[PDB]
């Protein structure tokens, strides 16, 4: 309700929200996932 | 480059990550098109790292996402889902 | 049937099932699977 | 337990489960899921 000033929608169609309605997802930027390669993918990026 | 080899290159790709998303009960997740009225330049650059390693040709690789301003949280993406 | 007996309750419960209502499932306890690592991962397992 | 190699810092890596008692069926876990 602070940083949505400027914008009167932004002020009203926040306020239809309850107090629980409105969630973070805190995603990690840091995967743990090993990138799956294949060298068709490999050099086919390459080449794109 | 990333792919040649030289690792230290974060590439910000411009406006991809939003922030302020409907998530209504119907099939589909709608961004707010009213919080992000630039309905293509209020999305988030996202800066993009590899992470090579050695076998502990290629190697043991990975991916990074950040933001343009991921300084006081670097890996922590927030979310602001408005759900019904 | 037998290896509930002392239970009341086990017996009651389980005789509410048909002969075709409980199925296992065998769980092999030697996945195939690569546990995907990365050394923020590797290290951040390790300090927590 | 855990399962180490080397090439053929870490190496590949895996996991493994067992239950106290896994020694006539050592990788197999039994279920008994009653379903409706």
């Amino acid at each position: 309700s602070q940083q949505f000033d400027p914008y009167p929608l932004a002020m009203q169609f926040i306020s239809q929200y309850s107090p629980e309605d409105i969630v973070t997802a805190q995603i990690e930027g840091s995967s743990g996932a090993l990138w799956r390669i294949s060298p068709p993918s490999r050099a086919q990026m390459k080449q794109e | 480059q990333l792919l040649e080899g030289r690792p230290d290159q974060s590439v910000v790709i411009p406006h991809l990550f939003p922030k302020y998303i409907r998530a209504p009960n119907g099939p589909e997740a709608n961004p707010v098109k009213q919080l992000q009225p630039d309905e293509e330049e209020d999305y988030l650059g996202v800066r993009i790292q590899l992470r090579r390693e050695q076998v502990g040709s290629d190697f043991l690789e990975w991916w990074v996402i950040e933001l343009q301003d991921c300084k006081a949280d670097c890996n922590l993406l927030p979310m602001v889902i408005f759900s019904d």
